[PDB]
């Protein structure tokens, strides 16, 4: 395991999907909102869907 | 442009992510995208430009 910042990681995530990397950090805050959003559905989903 | 920025503590460079290979950062080895605001953890370093001592000869 090699540690490297997070957001650095995203980067190297969003390079391979052939998004350029300055776009996520054009909009980190923006990611981080939709994110931390989405993982919130997934809470009310499985609590709602039995 | 590929790579990774980094810094013994002093020096910076720029290396491939696999290997450590370090090269002075300049306007071949990256890119530019809009003004220092917006980034976070963002440093002050200088970028050299190679054409600039052939338009100084
Ligand atoms: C990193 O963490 C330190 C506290 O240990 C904090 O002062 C600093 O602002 C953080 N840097 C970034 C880029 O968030
Ligand atoms: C980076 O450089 C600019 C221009 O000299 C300066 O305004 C800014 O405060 C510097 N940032 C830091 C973190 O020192």
């Amino acid at each position: 395991a090699l540690q490297i910042p997070f957001a650095m990681q995203m980067a190297y995530r969003f390079n391979g999907i052939g998004v350029t990397q300055n776009v996520l950090y054009e909009n980190q805050k923006l990611i981080a909102n939709q994110f931390n959003s989405a993982i919130g559905k997934i809470q009310d989903s499985l609590s709602s869907t039995a | 442009r590929e790579g990774v920025f980094v810094s013994n503590g002093t020096h910076w460079f720029v290396t491939q992510r696999n290997f450590y290979e370090p090269q002075i950062i300049t306007t071949d080895n990256t890119f530019v995208s809009g003004n220092c605001d917006v980034v976070i953890g963002i440093v002050n370093n200088t970028v050299y430009d190679p054409l600039q001592p052939e338009l100084d000869s």
